[PDB]
RNA sequence: ACCUCUGCUUCUGC
RNA sequence: AGUAGUAACAAGAGGG
């Protein structure tokens, strides 16, 4: 209609101030006018309101109101007054009003109500449908993360998600830019047929299709799966000291489901290396877990994920395996040769250091994808040379830049314009110079260079730029076509310490390959074994093991005074091992089963706390060594932690004030001068002694003699008075 | 955004509408002669 | 025990402790060191390659695309044109209006650092005109020292 | 020229309706039972003319145009870029048949001699409705020539800034370390 | 994970008294100036006003 | 002695 | 008086 805006219009314009205002006020500076106004921010709400609320009209409401309810109601309470409401028309009514309104106003229609304000009604759609299992009493340390918060955005940014909403609510008034993507034009169609003739106000579907069309995220004390649906409900499933077992309603995300199997993958494979058959271990731990109650072992069967954990299992269940890797949403299958991981640091063009893995070795590459295909070539940190192909030029695009990214190249490296985020956790390196590379190839393609292919009519060309060039291309670049059989799956086979060949024989896949990162599981995973801790995680491992110990102590001691090596054989020490750097594993075993025979041979000398603390470093075949150690290290999220030998550590200490260990801040509950477990070969014998010599380091205790007495720099800032033994203590 | 007076802005969104309005139905010719006239009212008021 | 002068445009007592005698007590001081300061800074630019640069470039593009009316983001903000604290958008709401009735409005481009021009540029005017409500409504022209102690004031209160 | 130009645009449009059935015409009256044949979005503000442009694809779906033009045509349903030159309406035709290369816009320009150019070589506008136009551009030249000015139009068709003023500058002078004299020694320091 | 094992670590549980009363605005002068090196002469300039000002400051 | 208004508004920052 | 606690309330402002 428009019919009654404008004689409401043509109204104010008679007046001379408004229309002196309306004038001389431009549509910027309508934003400063908007907010003009007497009235402050209320800085104690919550005392104004238990005043107001002792008043007869604390509600301020439309004008209108007055012609919309009767002034009193039937029992005689005034609803509405003419009292201007100070800086407004509105006027001073009862909290009656709103009673009256809501028993007796008119009625609305609230069709649209479930789809504007979908987000909220999902979230009780999916706790109407979840289902509760037991709860379980432990201790679990909840590492602090950025997770989402948000189930069912559309993974738009603030900038689309805009252009969005205004195509969807306010079309006519969207101005020039118009909708790029495939994404926002269906998401656009959808919310536009939803929400036709919607008679909500435009504001609010504004505002809750921005709240839900954006993917929000938030830092919070987190164990268990990360994902959004499980985000929602963390009051209801989390505790200080309790899981409440919980599955909400409605489907997971393919992409969850993926991310957690390869982690449940991983997990598995890493604790299966260190059994004495991990085959069968593996085995084992595929049949006994789930994933939201899924088995493992149908998910395997039915997802395609290519990664090399996932492909290990897959390999033992006799499942058939694309023996390729996913990167940048493109499948790689490496045509011949072989590279190698690589520790090394890396300038990058932004000036800074970034120490993460490089592939050095020569691979050739077939690359499927969407609607673009290449062969890539690769030597150590080099595009060797990529002929793309696809349906647009556009696609070819896309995996274009994906491929000199990939190719780890110093012109890529330098050519960027930090290696964490804000809380300081480290991020994905060779995906966040793909992320940065992809809005802004600029830099890169004129830093690249340029080649003068030859004539060869039929190899074509792209330059820094897009264009398409005849007998020159970027250095090593080429636009070609070619490239079914790259889907097909193999039968392969597996041995007994995971190494997957095809039907030739040919070494696939080795566990040492797998990724050593330890991921976050977005969905819950349920390992049902005896080769696994009922608490999942790193942090749970090192809690849960001492816990075990402690729990059990009075059979383990006896089991380590008689019988020591059966002890340290045990099963329940193995996922503990996997935490310990594989290098260390066997000198740290025979480190710490010498001292405990040193504690044996000089009676008096017992510490139960000591034996607790290194008694898991004993669960390896141990190796001779002459190396002492003042602390063995421990890889807890991509990240050392040393446990001192000798006392209180950060990660284990015993407090004398409560009688309790506390083990990554945890407690897992409680149990002469000489120390005879903490020295190979020597003894602790009480404060350091000028009346013996000056300080020695550790590594200088070398040259000493049976009975030879010493003043040694300890640890954490003690000196104290060593002897080496005049017996030797063996393994 | 804008340099545009608030009024000339919502004028010329009032002719604009009241164009789309008619040709798509939703409004007939008494109101959009009623419409245009106001502006022009509206408009002269201005000056 | 640093250095007094009085201020050419305000005649304000100023004391400007530093590079003053260094501390000598354990009381608080304000004995700051420019080239201490400036080493610090340099060693923060040497452990941060490119990160002033960077954050430098941020500003900049954030300048050219800030709005006047960012400024009525804020609370109770002194309003020099009542010499009382107001609402920040009021209180913007205020200064541009006056502003322009003075001769300053390049902030009718809409852009903050245009008002930040004007802001500027008001201080040469030799007599800001304002408008109080005698104890009603009355011009006062301010000096452009009184006018330039207000540009220069805080209103402070007490934290409850 | 920004004069010149919006006025050819308002020409173009003013007097001239459409039917309660739907046939051009023209009027001198320009009053309540006819509706308008053009929307002039030339001399809009930019907002409020995408706003014009994007109401009116809206209503047709037709595509909207990567350029503001000048007019509508209700009747033909295109889009109208005017322009005016000195030149050669020969040539500046396809210098905008150019900037225009891929949009759907009758282009018109228009010399000040009187001759020309349109889209097909045809015409959406009526000859009286041209006439005026062409006159009056003439007419414009004629007052431009012997006002000194033909001349002068016929050959026409930054960092950002930001630095104390003179009390601003003193303040600065004053808000150093002892040892300065003034803003610009400390800054170099 | 950067000490080694035979360091002592100690805490200071720290507070500033006399913050607000004891930073200096020449001071943050000279910090935005140096943090502004090399950049375009009408941006540092722009920076070093609230600095300047809060030099000149008085209360009410 | 009456009448009228007011109950965060000369005072709450970052 | 009392509340309070480094300065306030113990009604204020306006009209007549
Ligand atoms: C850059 N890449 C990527 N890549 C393989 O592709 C896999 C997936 O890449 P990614 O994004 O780093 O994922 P991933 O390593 O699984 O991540 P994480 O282990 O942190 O969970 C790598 O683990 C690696 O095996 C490579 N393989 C070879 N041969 N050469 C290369 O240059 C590269
Ligand atoms: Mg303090």
């Amino acid at each position: 209609s428009g019919m009654e805006r404008i004689k409401e219009l043509m109204e104010m314009v008679k007046n001379s101030r408004m229309r002196e205002i309306l004038t001389t006020t431009s549509v910027d500076h309508m934003a400063v006018i908007k907010k003009y106004t007497s009235g402050r921010q209320e800085k104690n709400p919550a005392l104004r309101m238990k005043w107001m609320m002792a008043m007869k009209y604390p509600i301020s409401a439309s004008s209108r109101i007055r012609e919309m309810i009767p002034e009193k109601d039937e029992d005689g309470n005034t609803l509405w007054t003419n009292t201007k409401d100070a800086g407004s028309n509105r006027v001073l009514v009862s909290p009656n009003a709103v009673t009256w309104w809501n028993r007796a106003g008119p009625v609305s229609d609230v069709v649209h109500y479930p789809r504007v304000y979908k987000m909220y009604f999902d979230r009780l759609e999916r706790l109407t449908h979840g289902t509760f299992g037991p709860v379980k009493f432990y201790n679990q340390v909840k590492v602090r993360k950025r997770v989402d918060i948000n189930p069912g955005h559309k993974d738009l940014t603030s900038r689309e998600a805009q252009e969005v909403i205004m195509e969807v609510v306010f079309p006519n008034e969207v101005g020039a830019r118009t909708l790029s993507s495939d994404a926002q034009l269906t998401i656009t169609k959808e919310k536009k047929e939803e929400l036709k003739n919607c008679k909500i106000s435009p504001i609010m579907v504004a505002y809750m299709l921005e709240r839900e069309l954006v993917r929000r995220t938030r830092f919070l004390p987190i164990a268990g799966a990360t994902s959004s649906t499980y985000v929602e409900v963390l009051h209801l499933t989390q505790g200080t000291c309790w899981e409440q077992q919980y599955t909400p309603g409605g489907e997971a995300e393919n992409d969850d489901l993926d991310q957690t199997l390869i982690i449940a993958s991983r997990n598995i494979v890493r604790r299966s290396i260190v059994a004495i058959d991990p085959l069968a271990s593996l085995l084992s731990m595929c049949h006994t877990t789930s994933i939201s109650s899924e088995p493992l072992v149908e998910i395997l069967r039915s997802n395609p994920t290519d990664e090399q954990a996932v492909n290990i299992c897959k390999a033992a269940l006799g499942i058939r395996i694309n023996n390729s890797f996913s990167f940048g949403g493109y499948n790689f299958k490496r045509v011949k040769g072989s590279s190698q991981r690589t520790e090394k640091a890396v300038l990058t063009g932004n000036l800074q250091t970034l120490t993460m893995t490089i592939f050095e070795g020569y691979e050739e590459f077939n690359v499927s994808g969407k609607r673009a295909s290449a062969v890539l070539k690769k030597g150590a940190q080099r595009l060797i040379q990529a002929i793309i192909g696809g349906r647009t030029l556009e696609d070819i695009l896309n995996l274009m830049i994906t491929l000199m990214v990939f190719s780890q190249e110093e012109k890529m490296l330098k050519a960027v314009r930090n290696f964490v985020n804000r809380a300081n956790q480290r991020l994905n390196p060779m995906y966040q110079l793909l992320r940065h590379f992809q809005k802004d190839s600029s830099t890169l393609l004129k830093n690249w260079g340029t080649e003068e292919i030859d004539p060869i009519m039929g190899i074509a060309g792209i330059m820094p730029d897009g264009t398409i060039n005849k007998t020159q291309t970027l250095m090593g670049v080429r636009l070609s076509q070619g490239g079914y059989s790259f889907n097909e799956r193999i039968r392969v086979n597996i041995d007994k310490y995971l190494r997957v060949r095809n039907e030739k024989g040919e070494l696939l896949i080795s566990p040492e390959e797998v990724s050593e990162a330890q991921g976050q599981e977005k969905l819950p995973i349920n390992y049902n074994s005896s080769l696994m801790w009922e608490v999942n995680g790193p942090e749970s491992i090192l809690t849960n093991t001492y816990h075990w110990i402690i729990k059990n102590w009075e059979l383990l001691k006896t089991q380590w005074m008689t019988d020591p090596t059966v002890l340290y054989n045990r099963i329940e020490f193995e996922p503990f091992q996997t935490l310990i750097p594989k290098g260390n594993r066997a000198i740290y075993s025979g480190f710490t089963r010498t001292l405990f025979q040193q504690m044996r041979d000089v009676e008096g000398t017992f510490d139960s706390i000591q034996i607790i603390k290194l008694l898991p470093f004993s669960a390896h075949p141990p190796s001779l060594g002459r190396t002492q150690f003042s602390s063995f290290t421990l890889n807890i999220r991509g990240a050392p932690l040393r446990l001192l030998i000798r006392g209180n550590s950060q990660v284990f200490n015993y407090n004398q004030m409560e009688n309790v260990i506390i083990v990554l801040g945890k407690s897992v509950g409680s149990p002469s001068s000489i120390e005879s477990a903490v020295l190979r070969g020597f003894l602790i014998l009480g404060k350091a002694n000028s009346k013996y010599g000056p300080v020695l380091t550790i590594g200088e205790l070398d040259k000493l003699g049976r009975g030879e007495k010493a003043n040694v720099l300890i640890g954490q800032g003690d000196t104290v008075l060593v002897m080496k033994r005049k017996r030797d203590s063996s393994i | 955004i804008g340099m545009a007076s608030m009024l000339d802005a919502m004028l010329s969104r009032a002719r604009i509408d009241a164009r789309i309005d008619l040709e798509s139905g939703r409004i007939s010719s008494q109101d959009f002669s009623e419409i245009t006239n106001t502006c022009k009212a509206i408009e002269a008021l201005k000056r | 025990r640093g250095i007094w002068k009085t201020n050419s445009e305000t005649g304000a007592q100023q004391l400007n402790p530093i590079d003053g005698p260094l501390p000598e007590d354990n009381e608080p001081s304000g004995y700051a060191q420019t080239d201490c300061v400036l080493e610090l800074i340099e060693g923060l630019d040497r452990s941060h390659p490119g990160l002033f640069e960077t954050a430098c470039q941020e500003t900049i593009d954030a300048i050219q695309q800030t709005r006047v009316d960012k400024l009525t983001q804020g609370r109770q903000t002194y309003d020099w044109t009542l010499n009382r604290n107001q609402p920040a958008a009021t209180a913007l709401a205020n200064t541009i209006e006056v502003f322009r009735k003075n001769g300053y409005k390049l902030n009718e481009s809409g852009r903050l650092i245009d008002f930040l021009k004007d802001v500027l540029l008001s201080f040469e005017n030799d007599s800001m005109e304002v408008t109080t409500h005698f104890q009603g409504k009355k011009r006062v022209k301010l000096t452009k020292k009184n006018y330039l102690i207000r540009a220069l004031t805080l209103n402070t209160m007490t934290k409850d | 020229a920004i004069s010149t130009h919006m006025e050819v645009c308002f020409m173009y449009s003013d007097f001239h309706f459409i039917d309660l059935e739907g046939n051009t015409i023209v009027k001198e009256n320009d009053d309540a039972m006819l509706k308008h044949r053009f929307e002039i979005i030339e001399g809009q503000e930019r907002n409020i003319a995408w706003t014009i442009v994007n109401s009116i694809c809206n209503m047709t779906e037709n595509s909207k145009p990567r350029f503001l033009p000048d007019l509508y045509d209700y009747k033909t349903n295109k889009f109208i870029e005017i322009g005016v030159t000195r030149r050669k309406v020969e040539d500046y035709y396809y210098e905008k048949a150019s900037k225009l290369k891929g949009e759907n816009v009758y282009i018109h320009i228009f010399s000040f001699d009187g001759e020309e150019m349109a889209t097909d070589d045809e015409y959406i506008l009526d000859e009286e409705s041209r006439a005026r136009i062409k006159t009056r551009l003439f007419v414009l030249r004629q007052e431009l020539a012997t006002a000194g000015l033909w001349d002068s139009f016929r050959q026409s068709e930054l960092e950002e800034e930001f630095s104390y003023p003179p009390t601003f500058q003193r303040l600065a002078n004053q808000s150093l370390p002892p040892s300065f004299k003034d803003y610009h020694q400390f800054k170099a320091y | 994970a950067k000490s080694t094992d035979e360091e002592l670590s100690y805490t200071i549980t720290g507070d500033n008294t006399k913050w607000n009363e004891n930073q200096n605005p020449r001071i943050f002068l000279a910090m935005v100036l140096r943090i502004t090196a090399g950049q375009p002469e009408w941006f540092r300039d722009l920076l070093a006003v609230a600095p300047i000002m809060f030099s000149n400051k008085v209360a009410r």
